[PDB]
């Protein structure tokens, strides 16, 4: 148990979750939500060309 | 071996199941047709507390979903994990509950809690050893709040020495969707006082504020607020599906948390929470996470608790920490305010730790917590009740079911002495 | 949201500004 | 109208001093316990209710 | 010819004899699957058997699977029997009535059963070695329903008690009071020592004399497995002065009710600091009575010490331990009582304690294992006792334990027992 | 082991805190990202003062920052170091305080303030043993005064026995900003004496002489003055970070300049400042230092000390240097000078040496003076609110808020009475009794 | 057979107690590491390290020393130094908070919590000595923990030890400079809290090794390393004669017998003769006359007092080196007739010699030359008068307006003790005036 009282632990830790996605973003460890809408400003964009061009 | 026959009622109900039976497929490594396919040897140990199997090495939930109408349960059966349950058990009415109470427990609930009632049986005497049942529902609705607390009272004259869980979300003055949720809320408390032996109380305001200040979510769904239920359901029963340093199953999470048979109403809490963008600021650490379970915003019930007095926490750790580490962070918590929590209990905290954690993640820890705090989530809906009753407001939609106008009578005295209840212990 | 320039250097004193009277004189005697 | 010589020497002449509060170090890093709660000095056998 | 029968309760026990039997095995040329790689010196815990087996003399009990299972999946999977791991179907959930009254009499007949079944084995049985917790359910319900059971069909045979006491600051449970308070009201005449030991002190030592920060409870086991190693090394290697496990009650309680020494491992330091140190025996027994060293959290400087048993390892000459002792008896922090004028019983073992691949403690050549039965524990009965009475005024949690078959004067007579206790505890000192 | 937390209150203090900021991790090498780089040890062993521990070397700063305005953290965010600031500290409100002190205190920064301490409190008590708190603020602004003197307030009832530092900005004699900065500085006076430790008073206009004369800037800016308070900041708490022959920390400096409890607003001055075309006509000496430290032209507060008498001095040295040299210039400064120090106090000076100069320099010092000569600051304050006050200049813009009329005569009654006890002892005989 | 606990207390005690130990280390065979570079005896070797080091076991020498500070940032530098392997771990023991400069931190609040864990360390270091003579406390009368913590270290080991010997190695505060303002408040305070727990207090100055550093050693702008070496150099003079072969040998209890002449006047001045550079000891022969002469000169007096502005009660010589005990009897001979040096009349013999054959040795980095002979002169003289009746002005001046004392009066010390240390020195100012009159 070395691992639980090394001094520089917090040095070698890496965050919980590093980019949009990865492989450990998973639905039991409520880090990534369904709710977060990544690609929301496209769908408005593209909404709104819709409605110009009608 | 302790198995857990789950049941849910309600839209709501089936809505939070789904959630809840895939959070726990992913967390023992179960695909969407029920076949096992994960990488370690602890995730078919316990399986069988949740699981059945049949033949050809299929796992199937222990579950059982009641609807009063089928377009709910078509929509579940449809999903990404609808797939995995056993169709016997979907269980449907034709004319929907009408969101009233009376419909779901004298109308039309009565005439289905027989065929429920024997699939309860079927499936919950397979096991060995049953340690409890588990229902989610809501108390705001009809089917959910009426016919799931007759459900409640017919698997408890028959399976008295087992737990009882309720997963209800009472409803918000802030956020209400139906205008007749009073009658339902303070029919439904009457019943979940005697007839459970712990209560989960989540508000739906308490989810959007989590959603909005933590989260930072820019558009949740009830999906989000499902999930958010769901880690804490999956929390509270981790240390009997796997092994830790100190194993608390779910009686001892009982006899150590109501001191008293008559409260039995907590607020659950997950605390490793944080927003996308502030994702590299975090230091997974034991302190790091009593900070912020403890944090009144950080509650899914949407009582302040600074506002009353605590009466016992849980906190039931999940990874891989030292011990007094959490020791001494839950007599920190003690020491530092002495005067919100009660001071005829010596110890007000007890201390859960399990060994594997939730799946890609370093360290988890859940909030069980029972306060005087409560009263003010019963004090609101008994106000708007007897705002309501005084008129007879929408009484002629119940009292043509065939209830009296007693049992509101007694439904409000029993409400009212819950919270006299819950106001002599903090002063 | 992006970096805008390069920082630069300062770099340290280069015989003092590391040396806190206890690195110097209190070394190894070694005459 | 006042002298603020002779009255903030009366302020330290007419007190009284602030008593410490009981702490001992323990470890040579220098963490601080507080010496009440922790079982070192009597303090719960001189209870009223004690042997009877 | 010197047999000894171990006794664990609850997750606490079991915990406990995963370091104790980790320790027996390293001590003895035993590998992890039974065999040995020739001296009998084992049969005080193995017994052989026509395959080549050695089989612990330890009886595993639990009301709960899922710490028992792991001796039957880990890596000591084929030195246990299988009839030894006894577990039960549901826990008793933190309470005593559950494990003393419900749950207890399904297992205890079992129980008893691989007792009696070891037992014909022991052609010199000495002593039962008992491991559990006050706190929990099983530990404290079902291991006092073992004494109960055992001092019956057994009578006169030694009873060894190593019990994990409530912390003083610090408590995983709420209703330990409770449980604390029956399990002492009922081993008091089924108990003949009871060695006391407590979490948080441990944890203090680890954190000041070893350098590990945040140790788990593995630690504070391989501990306290040193300690048992130490306190039965008598009969199991050459001694100058060899111990008999009857020797600790007769020269360790002199009143029936007054059987709970305390315990203090000398040499306790890190492999850092161990090169800055001279490690004799006037070092380490004058670091025993220090309070800092104690592994109850207690000053002995405000009360009397009542006898004092200790014991050495290693390369020990029994002079230094003359004068060692005898500057003990010179110091005015050190007092002890009116009606004991004589004080110590001193042991002398050859073999230096066993150390473990990946352990803590340091590779040492003298060791002393202080047991002191003292009058300054009565600062623990009375705050446990007021811990109790702020939760029994309101009759908190009660309900939870008449439901199990216990009538509510229990509680009752179990305080007016513990009172009756601290009353023992102070009219001894005059 | 001592750590600080950082508070920022207004737009006057999140730009003095970038700045700050700016310059501590230069200091103790942090990139603007967060991670550690320096190159030699001693800028990692004390780093928790100002810093917390993240994961994979990454350091987050101890600081809060406050406003009202949601434009000035946008501009705080956009600087050279906006992505080290944890993003949960940042706390807006929705409508700016419209440079009112009494809004800022009663309406506004009310509801605020909960959110404000919960920060605080959430990051105070996760220190090892935590020293006290710090705040720059403007007491002419409307958020920074108003709500910095009721974040004091209500810190100092939680923890009454830390250290409570404000690096305050007092308004202008000769060039202001706005018009009702006289109500503003004599409503926040009244609270940062009874409820601060150490008052630093640093004045714009001096800063504005300093870069004009002694540093010869065509383009003075904000980011240009608030170097030199970031640098007389950083200069008072290099004892805490780094090893000294002697060292003094903020207690020291509290007991050695604070004579009786309501004389602590003192006068900051940084010690090697020297214009480009100047640069290579000096020979860094610590006369040099201690003669220019001394200097009536090198304060930053627009008071003189000519005017006034010493009280007591502090001196804080970095770098590698002699003390019997700095002993003996402390000496004849003082020897030299003998009717501008009291009489009753037989030494003024404390020396502090750090052997670890700022990142580029060699050698520094920082000047913290406690002057009798302060007490004319207050005495043009006074006459401004005493021409303003005494026919309702802008009294509709607070009493509508909730204020008293009676709430404004407290305030240059206790501001007077502040002035009047500089003033007794100033003209104090050494060699004297008293009644008692 | 022959050692003494040394306790360092404060920046002050922790930065000398350096430059002691790595004279002791250097002056012995012992290496920075704790461990001898070889075993050349078989079996022998010299166990002259027992009146400083414990030896292990296996091979290495453990210093008898406790380094006690309220603050980090002075022993983290031994803890991480050169000479980190040689100590202990456990004795170098440090605060969180520190005193800041006020005596009621170092006494009442924050140095009442580290004073067990340092009598605790202290027992445990003095459990190894074989033939335990006395302790030595290093610490300064300026400071907060120095002046604080340091009594409180006498008020506990005078009730734990009894009548057991306890020198002092104090800083006196300076006439002209300090680093501080409330120092008087600190001085007037330990001074009265200590005038009876301390057999001995040999104090020196810091302005007056700054003079003897500027005059005397060709060195300007020294820093406190050049102060230490020399306290060192001192303090090793004073304990040589435990470790050496001396003609006559000082025990460490000789010093109060022959330099405290009265319960309450025991602060003799130290002074060390031959402090020369190299190039001023190249043309100077350091014969026994000179450097006994050198050690009345009023400008080589480590202490800022005029002994000319005083009468000598008694005087204390240690003799180190090439030194023929006829030349110091000629010597000493020669100083009794000169009238610029005046004694008391009751004390007509007003000397105690020692004479080691130990030359000094030469710690490298250092300015001092390498000598044949040295003398370290302890002397006790009424002329101290001067610097009581100084500190009671300045003392005076603050305490006229009770200037500082809410710092005090705040934290559990009341406004009274004030009264009545400032009463107690009032009378020990007569003291020292009753024993400078001659009788006739
Ligand atoms: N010192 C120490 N105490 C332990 C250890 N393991 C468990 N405990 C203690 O065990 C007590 C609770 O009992 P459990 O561990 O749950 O074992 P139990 O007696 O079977 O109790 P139940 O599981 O509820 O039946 C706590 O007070 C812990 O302090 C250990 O390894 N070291
Ligand atoms: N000779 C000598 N004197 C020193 C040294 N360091 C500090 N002093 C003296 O010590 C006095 C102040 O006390 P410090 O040693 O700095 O600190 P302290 O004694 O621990 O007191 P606190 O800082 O309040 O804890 C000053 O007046 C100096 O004269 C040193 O290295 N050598
Ligand atoms: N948490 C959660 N609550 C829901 C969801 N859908 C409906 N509700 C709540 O359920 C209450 C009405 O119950 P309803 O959905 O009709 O369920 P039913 O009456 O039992 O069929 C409302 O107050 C909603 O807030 C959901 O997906 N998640
Ligand atoms: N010296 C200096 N003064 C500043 C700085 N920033 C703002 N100020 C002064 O602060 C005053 C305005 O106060 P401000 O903080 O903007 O008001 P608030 O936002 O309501 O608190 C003006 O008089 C400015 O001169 C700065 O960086 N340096
Ligand atoms: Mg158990
Ligand atoms: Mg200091």
């Amino acid at each position: 148990e070395f691992d639980l009282s090394d001094p520089l632990a917090l040095k070698k830790d890496r965050p919980a979750r590093q980019s949009d996605y990865d492989a450990r973003n998973t639905i039991s460890g409520m880090q990534k939500f369904m709710g977060e809408d990544l690609n929301f400003h496209l769908r408005k964009k593209f909404q709104e060309e819709q409605n110009r061009e009608w | 071996m302790r198995e857990i026959v789950h049941l849910q009622a309600g839209q709501c109900g089936n809505q939070i199941g789904a959630k809840f039976w895939e959070v726990i497929s992913d967390e023992h490594g179960i695909d969407p047709t029920g076949t096992y396919h994960g990488d370690s040897d602890l995730q078919l140990e316990r399986i069988n507390v949740y699981y059945n199997e049949a033949t050809g090495g299929k796992y199937v939930p222990r579950a059982v979903l009641v609807d009063l109408e089928p377009g709910t349960m078509d929509s579940v059966r449809s999903g990404p994990f609808g797939q995995i349950f056993r169709p016997d058990n979907f269980v449907f009415g034709q004319s929907g509950a009408g969101n009233n109470w009376a419909k779901g427990h004298y109308t039309e609930g009565a005439e289905l809690v027989d065929s429920v009632l024997d699939v309860v049986r079927k499936e919950a005497e397979s096991c060995d050893c049953l340690q409890g049942f588990q229902l989610t529902h809501s108390l705001g609705g009809g089917t959910g709040s009426g016919m799931g607390t007759l459900l409640i009272s017919k698997i408890r004259e028959e399976y008295p020495d087992r737990i009882m869980n309720t997963f209800s979300v009472v409803p918000s003055p802030k956020v209400s969707d139906t205008v007749v949720e009073p009658y339902n809320a303070t029919l439904s408390v009457h019943q979940l006082v005697e007839n459970t032996d712990e209560t989960y109380c989540i508000d739906n305001e308490a989810l959007y504020d989590i959603c909005f200040r933590t989260l930072k979510l820019t558009t949740p769904t009830y999906g989000d607020l499902n999930h958010l239920v769901s880690a804490t359901m999956s929390g509270v029963t981790t240390c009997l599906r796997f092994p830790g340093q100190l194993n608390a199953d779910l009686r001892k999470l009982a006899v150590n948390m109501v001191p008293f048979p008559r409260l039995h109403f907590f607020m659950p809490g997950f605390a490793p929470l944080t927003s996308r963008g502030s994702q590299q600021y975090r230091a997974l650490t034991v302190p790091e996470l009593t900070q912020q379970m403890f944090d009144a915003k950080n509650m899914m019930a949407a009582c302040d608790p600074r506002h009353g007095r605590y009466l016992t926490v849980a906190a039931v750790f999940r990874g891989r920490m030292s011990m007094k580490e959490v020791d001494e962070q839950m007599l920190n918590v003690q020491n530092k305010n002495s005067s919100y929590f009660v001071e005829w209990i010596p110890n007000n905290v007890k201390t859960a730790v399990c060994d594997i954690p939730p799946r890609g993640l370093k360290m988890s820890a859940t909030f069980i917590g029972n306060s005087t705090a409560i009263q003010e989530l019963f004090k609101r809906i008994s106000e708007q009740f007897t705002a309501m009753f005084r008129r007879k407001a929408f009484l002629h939609w119940y009292t043509g079911e065939g209830m009296d106008e007693m049992e509101f009578t007694e439904a409000e005295s029993n409400m009212n002495d819950l919270v006299s209840e819950y106001q002599q212990y903090q002063d | 949201i992006r970096l805008p320039r390069g920082r630069p250097v300062i770099p340290v004193v280069p015989h003092r500004g590391a040396l806190t009277l206890a690195q110097e004189s209190y070394n190894l005697p070694l005459h | 109208e006042k002298n603020f010589i002779n009255t903030n020497a009366a302020d330290v002449i007419m007190g009284v001093a602030k008593k410490p509060k009981p702490i001992y170090v323990d470890k040579r890093t220098g963490d601080k316990h507080d010496l009440e709660t922790s079982g070192l000095v009597p303090k719960y056998i001189n209870k009223k209710d004690y042997g009877v | 010819m010197r047999e000894c029968i171990s006794i664990h309760v609850g997750q606490a026990g079991v915990q406990i004899g995963n370091a104790c039997w980790e320790l027996y095995c390293l001590e003895h040329g035993i590998q992890p699957d039974g065999q040995m790689p020739g001296d009998d010196s084992f049969n005080t815990f193995f017994s052989e058997t026509g395959a080549g087996k050695h089989v612990p003399r330890a009886v595993f009990v639990d009301l709960e699977p899922t710490v028992v299972d792991e001796v039957r999946t880990g890596t000591y999977r084929q030195l246990f029997h299988p009839e030894q791991l006894i577990t039960g179907k549901e826990d008793a959930a933190n309470n005593y009535a559950r494990g003393h009254y419900t749950i207890g009499k399904e297992i205890v007949d079992l129980v008893l059963d691989r007792i009696r079944k070891l037992a014909d084995l022991c052609t010199g049985l000495q002593g039962f070695l008992i491991f559990h917790s006050f706190g929990g359910g099983t530990g404290s319900g079902f291991a006092s329903l073992l004494m109960e059971r055992l001092s019956v069909d057994y009578g006169k045979k030694s009873k060894l008690e190593f019990a994990i006491y409530p912390a003083p600051q610090v408590s995983t449970a709420v209703v330990e009071p409770y449980n604390s308070i029956l399990t002492t009201h009922t081993t008091l005449e089924h108990s003949d020592c009871a060695f006391m030991v407590d979490n948080e002190a441990i944890y203090d030592i680890c954190r000041r004399n070893l350098d590990i920060e945040r140790p788990t409870y593995t630690n504070l086991n391989r501990l306290i497995g040193q300690i048992v190693s130490s306190i039965t090394a008598s009969l199991r290697f050459d001694g100058a002065l060899n111990v008999d496990l009857t020797e600790f009650q007769t020269n360790l309680v002199p009143y029936p009710r007054i059987h709970f020494p305390l315990a203090t491992y000398a040499p306790v330091i890190s492999a850092e600091k161990a090169y800055h140190e001279q490690l004799s025996v006037a070092e380490i027994t004058n670091a025993c009575f220090e309070p800092a060293n104690q592994m109850v959290k207690c000053d002995p400087r405000h009360g009397k010490y009542m006898a004092c048993c200790m014991l050495y390892r290693g390369d020990v000459v029994p002079k230094d331990v003359n004068a060692a002792i005898a500057t003990i008896k010179t110091k005015r922090t050190i007092q002890f009582v009116d009606w004991c004028p004589t004080g110590f019983k001193v042991g002398i073992n050859y073999q230096p304690p066993t150390v473990v691949p990946g352990g803590d403690l340091a590779k040492v050549q003298r060791a002393v294992c202080m047991l002191s039965n003292t009058t300054a524990i009565a600062e623990a009965w009375a705050r446990l006792d007021h811990k109790l009475d702020l939760m029994y005024a309101k009759r908190a949690f009660v309900h939870w334990y008449v439901g199990e078959g216990m009538e509510e004067g229990e509680f009752s007579e179990a305080r007016e027992d513990l009172a009756a206790l601290e009353k023992d505890y102070e009219e001894v000192g005059v």
